[PDB]
């Protein structure tokens, strides 16, 4: 069904471009969002804007065409490029998470170290880490070397997932003792959709992928179902991480 | 050249903005016989005070001397971290000088209403000090509290009728969800630092949407 | 108490001893002034773009 | 006797009012009824000056028609260049609570002041380096709401202690004091002849002062709330005020009455600033509704709008040759609307 397999993916490209670009313009067209910590939303938006325009189309061609790949030298510049973009959108989510953890525990001590001198250091550090893992009739198959499949899964998902649950349950302790203003339900549904969305989207792929490395077997129907779940998370990132803040909503109306 | 002027000067403005926007700024209020005099010592026009405590810069601005209308300069002070409001408890049997039949107690409850329930401080917390409890017990063992409060029927003591007065000052608050009043009984430069880190924490915790 | 009241009456007594002209003569002079000078105000009558320093001209 | 003082005052109040009524012949809606409408003015922001990092409270042009000055809560007073958007100077203020600026008619120094109760005079040509602080004018007991240069060697200042004072710089002493208001004085405006000036107070009244006598000539009432702004007509025979009542008015010196009122039914906020064009045919007024309307002074009809600011417009000025309009606001942005 070329009608569904192209129209559905095209919807993904539109939402990812619409959400991320809208965030970049809003940050650059207001003084309310002039904080130095709001350059994380920008850099994360640039990591998710390149994956939509470059990775999804070529990957989409492989599935619907069905047979082969038009080329034999761009694969190393595509199969590696795809890994880097995906790896740099998850890795920017730990930098957002860790930023708001020091602001809540070390608040007065963290009034400094907020200068763009440090913020720029993190973003340049985020993109270089993504670079390391990305670039260490015939078809395209994601790498199936046993020493790279399990090496890149730990360093791209399972390690960044161990720093968003520890942070977001320590922030659960702070906001329950501190407020005590009958607002218990407010800060428990916000910390449940931040983590739940990130895990349901990405966990099945990095879980089944690792099983097919140690010497198990997984149906190829499910694996392709799980493969495209990771692309979905790129579109949702501007939603979860900018909707509960009043400042972003006001600036959005400034342009729309 | 009017092109090598701005670049060599605008490099001296942003170099001063972030360099001077890290301090904590506060606003003193009260009345003439409140205690503003005897709290600044422990810690014309506008006066400025600067002090430090465990590596945090405090900038306290006193606006007592300005005897002109308040609505014409109060809007200059929005965006401060908190207000610091001074009261004296030994003024429940003292009458004003210019006008009789009005206490200096009911006259401070009229300046707490104005600043607590104000349009420019709808999200700013108030740090309320209650001074002169030393002399309060002396007067309350001789002059009954009924003279000021005809509805404070209760046994007089040092800390039974001196806690009935906190209620009358925290009931005035009408923004019972957007702000909080931190009342004290003048560990006086600690109470402000304890209550300021709790205002900054709930600000960052609101950037995440958890409040 | 009484010294100020003496000054207040003196000020009004000197304020109410000025010669006033009618409003019709007063409105005519305002209207006549703007008609005469209407030609030299760029904002009302836009200037040619050759000489409008902020629009397009020599910025000097 | 107190009653004798009141009885004499009460009688004089009625006599003044009836003399004003005897001068009422016809409103401006009749004499100027058959005049040609201005049309629909459409200005557009040419330049935009960035660099203040806080609210903007005041500004002032230069007689050059090319240089201006501004003040901000950032504790910074910047002299720009409007042609090239250049910072000619920048001055560190000893106090952050500035409310006014100034620019000498000679153009060799500026004036500043705020809630300090003092007025500082900085020198714009030291012949050896940067700007210094070459005077200090203290003697007010309330905040400074306004100041204006009367000459290269005089300055007149306004303050919230209910008093205007005429100084004489290089000595730092009040030559004259102008008393009579019963409320905080918010603004003052010199005459083109530089021999009279007007002021506006929270008493909801305005006065006309003879500069070289210390005398008050006459007083104007009619507003229902505080008066925030005031300006003379270009020839100096009328002036306009703007109040918190959401209304502007026009007053004649030689008729002693209100001539025109500039108010709509969809305007509920207060006017923060007023100014007249070079010919005097347009009146520009900044508001709390983030905007700046344009009025037809001879017909009392809106004739434009300058909507380009995010917060309320606090300051507003026009050039001597009449080419540009500048507006400032609490956004930290000042715009030129040639
Ligand atoms: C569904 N597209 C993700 C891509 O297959 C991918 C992303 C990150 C990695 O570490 C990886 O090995 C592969």
């Amino acid at each position: 069904v070329t009608l569904t397999l192209v129209c559905l993916a095209g919807l993904l490209m539109l939402l990812t471009v619409f959400g991320n670009v809208l965030v970049i313009i809003a940050v650059f067209t207001s003084r309310a969002l002039k904080a130095p910590q709001n350059l994380f939303l920008v850099s994360l938006a640039s990591a998710d804007i390149l994956v939509a325009t470059l990775v999804i189309p070529f990957s989409l061609a492989n599935e619907v065409m069905g047979y082969w790949y038009f080329g034999k030298a761009w694969c190393e510049i595509y199969l590696a490029l795809d890994v880097l973009f995906c790896t740099s959108s998850i890795v920017h989510l730990c930098a957002i998470s860790l930023d708001r953890y020091w602001s809540i525990t070390q608040a007065i001590e963290y009034n400094l170290k907020r200068t763009p001198r440090r913020i720029k250091a993190i973003i340049i550090t985020v993109w270089v880490i993504s670079a390391v893992i990305s670039f260490p009739e015939p078809r395209c198959e994601i790498n199936d070397q046993k020493w790279y499949v399990i090496s890149s899964c730990i360093g791209s998902f399972f390690a960044p997932c161990l720093i968003m649950i520890l942070v977001y349950v320590r922030i659960y302790q702070i906001a329950k003792r501190r407020t005590r203003q009958n607002r218990e339900k407010r800060f428990t549904f916000v910390l449940a959709v931040v983590i739940g969305v990130f895990v349901v989207c990405w966990f099945p792929f990095f879980f089944t992928y690792t099983l097919t490395a140690v010497g198990c077997s997984v149906p190829r129907t499910l694996f392709k179902f799980f493969f495209w779940f990771g692309y979905c998370n790129s579109s949702l990132n501007p939603v979860i991480y900018t909707i509960f803040n009043h400042d972003f909503r006001r600036a959005f109306k400034k342009i729309l | 050249a009017a092109v090598e002027r701005s670049k060599m000067i605008d490099r001296n403005l942003r170099e001063d903005g972030e360099k001077a926007a890290r301090e904590v700024k506060l606003l003193l209020l009260g009345a003439g016989e409140s205690g503003k005099s005897t709290i600044v010592k422990q810690m014309t026009g506008i006066v400025e005070t600067h002090f430090t405590f465990k590596d945090l810069h405090f900038k306290m601005f006193d606006v007592g001397a300005q005897r002109s209308e308040r609505k014409k300069w109060i809007h200059c002070f929005e965006g401060v971290t908190a207000i610091i409001f001074c009261v004296a408890l030994s003024d429940y049997d003292l009458v004003l000088a210019e006008d009789e039949e009005m206490n200096r107690m009911h006259e401070s409850m009229k300046l707490f209403d104005s600043i607590c329930n104000n349009k420019w401080f709808t999200d700013t917390s108030i740090i309320l000090f209650l001074n002169k409890k030393d002399l309060f017990e002396e007067k309350i063992k001789k002059s009954p509290l009924t003279i000021c409060y005809p509805e404070y029927a209760g046994s007089n003591t040092y800390e039974e009728a001196a806690a009935y007065i906190q209620c009358q000052f925290e009931d005035l608050n009408k923004r019972k969800d957007t702000k909080e009043i931190y009342t004290h009984f003048t560990k006086n430069v600690q109470f402000v630092f304890d209550a300021v880190t709790d205002v900054i924490i709930k600000n960052n915790l609101k950037d995440c949407g958890l409040f | 108490s009484i010294a100020q009241a003496r000054k207040l009456v003196e000020q009004l007594k000197m304020e109410a001893n000025i010669d006033r002209i009618k409003v019709s003569k007063a409105a005519a002079d305002l209207m006549a002034y703007c008609e005469a000078h209407a030609k030299e105000d760029p904002l009302l009558t836009p200037v040619p773009a050759s000489e409008n320093p902020f629009r397009e001209k020599k910025f000097f | 006797e107190l009653d004798q003082l009141r009885q004499e005052a009460e009688q004089l109040k009625n006599q003044i009012r009836d003399a004003r009524k005897a001068c009422a012949d016809a409103t401006l809606s009749q004499i100027t009824n058959n005049i040609d409408p201005v049309g629909r003015i459409q200005m557009r922001t040419r330049r935009t000056l960035r660099g203040h990092l806080a609210k903007i409270y005041a500004m002032h042009w230069g007689t050059d028609s090319r240089l201006l000055v501004s003040a901000s809560q950032d504790g910074k007073l910047i002299i720009w260049d409007s042609y090239t958007t250049n910072k000619v100077h920048a001055i560190p203020l000893r106090s952050s609570w500035v409310m006014t600026c100034a620019y000498a008619p000679s153009g060799n120094y500026v004036a500043c002041g705020g809630l300090d109760n003092i007025c500082s005079i900085y020198n714009l040509k030291t012949r050896e380096g940067n700007v210094r602080v070459s005077r200090e004018l203290a003697g007010h007991t309330g905040y400074l709401s306004c100041c204006r240069f009367l000459d290269d060697n005089q300055i007149v200042t306004s303050s919230g202690d209910t008093t205007c004072a005429l100084w004489d710089i290089e000595t730092g002493q009040q030559t004259t004091t102008f008393t009579g208001h019963t409320g905080d004085v918010m603004s003052l405006s010199l005459a083109p002849d530089t021999r009279l000036f007007v002021s506006g107070a929270c008493d909801a009244s305005a006065k006309l002062w003879d500069v070289r006598e210390g005398m008050c000539r006459q007083t104007f009432t009619g507003h229902e709330s505080d008066i925030n702004a005031i300006c003379f007509f270009p020839n100096g025979n009328a002036f306009a005020t703007g109040s918190d009542d959401a209304t502007c008015r026009l007053f004649d010196l030689r008729a002693d009455q209100e001539l025109m009122t500039y108010s709509h039914d969809n305007i509920i906020c207060g006017i923060t600033s007023v100014s007249f064009s070079k010919s005097g045919r347009l009146l520009l007024a900044g508001y709390d509704d983030f905007n700046c309307n344009v009025w037809d002074a001879l017909k009392a009809d809106r004739a434009g709008v300058l909507a380009g600011h995010d917060n309320r417009v606090s300051c507003l000025g026009v050039t001597d040759d009449g080419m540009a309009v500048a507006t400032g606001s609490w956004d930290s942005f000042l715009k030129i609307w040639n």
